[PDB]
């Protein structure tokens, strides 16, 4: 019902194999070549990702910045204040950024923000703005 | 199996059904009540143990029924008729018994049976028993046929037959109780040895004998599965079969090998697109490192969109930081996984040019046992009588197989020395027509009821014909005889005053530099007492090596035995025979086989009679004159001595049924 374990026989496979008499050499010969075509391609790429590691000696150790570790505060300074109109102006709904440049404010707060003060900062005019960014 | 149940096994026979032959003498019997089958069966088996379990000795039938018992020795007529039936057919009282009755006065019919093989010679000996004149016409100066035995001093060496294959079954279990034969068990350690001199490693071995026993199934799976038995409107052989299993083998490891290689572009190409990305990005870093270093340039205290492009600058650079980082996981999660899969390549090759020639020893082995290259053997039927081999040990000869068809011989009218030119066989009878094979001009004339032609296959197949037949035959049987296979199979007896090579081996391979060589001298035999070993020349290297002189072949063998035991442990032998079966004209080859385009059933019509036509027109259809009988007659026993014998032994019954009558069919 099935072929010895370790034995390939297909119907499709036996009819390439005989068609011919030389389908045999032939069918195997294209693989060969299949095989040798694969393997060149291989170095190539092999060749073109061993120069772009090169273009990346030490990585971006020198362009790093270290982490400001601040305690999140809740009430909001002026200065924090236009900081946050800044940043919905370049960044629009991102929340997570914008808590990221005022730096002690937390992603809620900001929210809550675009609320309070949405009348008063115009927020907005400032959001179609950035939309047409 | 023992019992009466060891019987009926001991004798080919199912012991709880009854046979197509039985039905044809026991009409009665089958069609009637499943109680009356039974006692029938027993009565037979009985009657086979009684005889089996001592063959050198008639069974009469009244020792036969006296060893019944009761229900079963109620009945005598089923008794006799059993008894007479297996009797007829040489199931009990064949071979070398001693007759309790000693045989009639005077016979009935006469039969010429040609060649005294051992399927002339059971049949004749079978005939002279059941009361028939029997003459056996024989061309050689030997009985014995293709049972052939070289003696020179206490030298002995089988040159034709020299295997008993096992006991379990085979006839020639009776016959070695009856005459002594000092039978010695096969080791079926056979180590096999390159040319270079050195023997075979044992991982490589089994390695490529299992993958041979792989290859073997693979053809059977493409015959019975695929149907791939016709190519090109031609039969396929076993030899294109395993070729095209070999090559899908050979393509399948290059499929593995390119799927296995593509996927390695597939992620080097994965890695080439994370790489421009990290390029790309990195240098994205170098510009906003300068765009935030500047910014922090500009002191305080800053109005706030100074503070905001700071803090801004800040943040992107570190968004920008972690997906360089988040990447620089991806990057390493993709370098292990190529140094993984190239560390865990597929196969490199199927089979290397060292494998491929030990594999050929092994193709070398099975055209040893067909005799005859595997592109002549019908993939389909080459193995149609592997269903019915003996059980046990194979067995050889240590005192010479001829001491076999010798014995058989004894008490027969056997001409030697007489060559049958012509056969005629006409309503009335029939007239063999023989020359001596020293003078030919002297002729002799047979006249007879009944010829038995047991001529080899190999002489009815010679054209321009060896022997004439007139009539000529039938279609029927002239293209069965050329559909068949003859075969081809040689030996060197090599002869030498000391043993050189390991007693304790029966067997040692030699494993061919090319494949069209495979077969040449590829096998070797220590079967004797006397420092003999015997050598096989296969395949299409035995058709050849028949052009070549004895010298020159017991060179290469003395060569292929100094590259395993050292240049200097062989001696030049004493005695030297070569066998050349192809040119021999008695025999014209070594045994039949299963062509391409032939089948099982070429061995039936070989063995059916031939009746001639009437003499005058409009009178009854005569009795069948023409008879045949010897290997390539018995579909399921072909090319052997037990199945050569087991012929003689049927063509004996449907001759005496036919010309003494068969009374017990009533
Ligand atoms: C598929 N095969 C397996 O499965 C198988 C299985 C197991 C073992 C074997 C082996 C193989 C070998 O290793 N051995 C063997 C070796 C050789 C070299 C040879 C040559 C044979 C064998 N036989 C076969 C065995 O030999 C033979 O098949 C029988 O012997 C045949 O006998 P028969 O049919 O009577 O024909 P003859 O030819 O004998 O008789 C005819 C008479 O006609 C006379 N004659 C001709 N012309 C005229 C004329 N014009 N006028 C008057 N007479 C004429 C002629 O002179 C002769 O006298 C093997 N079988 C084994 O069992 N064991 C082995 O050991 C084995 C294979």
């Amino acid at each position: 019902r099935k072929p010895p374990k370790g034995m390939f026989l297909s119907q499709e496979d036996v009819e390439a194999v005989s068609a011919n008499a030389t389908a045999a050499t032939t069918v195997l010969r294209q693989l060969d070549m299949e095989l040798v075509s694969v393997k060149r391609q291989i170095q190539n790429i092999k060749q073109t990702n061993s120069a772009l590691k090169e273009k990346l000696d030490g990585g971006i150790e020198p362009y790093r910045l270290p982490e400001v570790i601040q305690k999140c505060n809740a009430r909001w300074t002026t200065e924090e204040q236009l900081l946050a109109v800044q940043a919905i102006r370049k960044y629009g709904r991102d929340f997570q950024a914008i808590s990221d440049v005022i730096g002690n404010k937390s992603v809620v707060q900001v929210k809550n923000f675009f609320v309070n003060y949405r009348r008063r900062f115009n927020i907005d005019e400032v959001l179609q703005e950035w939309e047409a960014e | 199996p023992s019992g009466v149940e060891g019987a009926a096994f001991q004798s080919r026979l199912p012991h709880d059904r009854m046979t197509s032959q039985e039905a044809a003498c026991f009409p009665d019997i089958i069609s009637g009540p499943q109680q009356t089958q039974k006692v029938f069966l027993f009565i037979r088996n009985r009657t086979l143990q009684l005889w089996l379990d001592n063959p050198k000795i008639q069974l009469t039938f009244e020792a036969t029924l006296q060893q019944l018992e009761a229900p079963y020795n109620s009945d005598t007529v089923l008794v006799h008729r059993v008894h007479s039936y297996l009797e007829r057919h040489g199931l009990i009282n064949f071979g070398i018994y001693k007759r309790i009755k000693p045989l009639p006065t005077k016979k009935t019919g006469k039969v010429i049976i040609i060649g005294s093989g051992v399927s002339g010679l059971a049949a004749a000996r079978q005939l002279q028993s059941f009361g028939m004149d029997v003459t056996l016409l024989e061309a050689r100066d030997r009985v014995g046929g293709r049972v052939a035995t070289f003696r020179k001093g206490n030298y002995v060496a089988d040159l034709g037959a020299m295997v008993v294959t096992g006991l379990g079954g085979n006839p020639m279990a009776v016959v070695s109780k009856q005459v002594n034969m000092e039978l010695a068990k096969i080791k079926q350690k056979c180590p096999l040895y390159e040319a270079n001199g050195q023997a075979v490693p044992k991982e490589k071995d089994e390695m490529v004998e299992q993958e041979f026993n792989r290859l073997l199934e693979a053809t059977s799976y493409l015959s019975h599965q695929l149907d791939f038995n016709v190519l090109n409107n031609k039969p396929v052989s076993l030899g294109q079969a395993l070729e095209v299993v070999i090559q899908l083998q050979e393509k399948h490891v290059k499929d593995e090998q390119i799927e296995h290689w593509k996927k390695i572009v597939k992620t080097q190409e994965e890695l080439k697109e994370l790489l421009n990305k990290m390029v790309n990005l990195k240098e994205k870093i170098k510009e906003l490192h300068q765009q935030y270093k500047e910014a922090s340039e500009v002191k305080p205290p800053r109005d706030i969109t100074a503070e905001f492009l700071v803090k801004s600058k800040h943040r992107d650079l570190t968004a920008l930081c972690k997906e360089y980082d988040e990447l620089a996981e991806t990057q390493g999660k993709l370098e292990e996984k190529l140094q993984e899969l190239e560390a865990n390549p597929p196969s490199d090759v199927y089979l290397s040019s060292r494998d491929r020639q030990i594999l050929d020893w092994h193709f070398a082995n099975l055209e040893f046992a067909n005799a005859t290259p595997l592109s002549t053997l019908s993939l389909k039927h080459w193995d149609q009588d592997d269903d019915f081999e003996f059980t046990g040990s194979h067995l050889t000869v240590r005192n010479g197989y001829s001491c076999v068809p010798v014995a058989l011989a004894e008490g027969l009218d056997i001409k030697l020395n007489t060559a049958v030119r012509q056969v005629r066989y006409t309503a009335s009878g029939c007239e063999v027509i023989a020359v001596n094979t020293r003078s030919t001009s002297q002729t002799f004339i047979y006249k007879c009821d009944a010829v038995l032609c047991t001529l080899p296959l190999g002489v009815l197949k010679q054209q321009p014909p060896a022997v004439q037949f007139v009539p000529p035959l039938p279609e029927w049987k002239t293209s069965a005889v050329q559909r068949m296979g003859f075969g081809n199979l040689n030996k060197v007896v090599l002869c030498f005053d000391r043993v050189f090579w390991d007693p304790s081996v029966n067997l040692f391979g030699h494993v061919g530099s090319t494949t069209a060589s495979r077969g040449e001298l590829f096998l070797f035999w220590n079967l004797y007492k006397a420092p003999i070993l015997l050598a096989l020349v296969a395949g299409e290297a035995a058709g050849i090596m028949e052009n070549i002189s004895d010298d020159v072949i017991v060179g290469r063998c003395l060569a292929i035995l100094k590259g395993i035991f050292g240049s200097s442990a062989v001696p030049q032998p004493k005695e030297t025979v070569v066998s050349r079966w192809r040119a021999d004209p008695w025999a014209r080859g070594s045994y039949s086989y299963v062509a391409a385009g032939s089948s099982g059933n070429d061995y039936d019509l070989m063995a059916q009679p031939i009746t001639p036509g009437p003499s005058i027109p409009g009178a009854p259809q005569p009795i069948p004159r023409l008879f045949f009988a010897g290997e390539h007659t018995i579909r399921n026993y072909p090319a052997t001595v037990h199945g050569a014998l087991l012929s003689g032994l049927r063509e004996a019954g449907r001759i005496a049924d036919q010309f003494l009558g068969a009374m017990y069919t009533l």
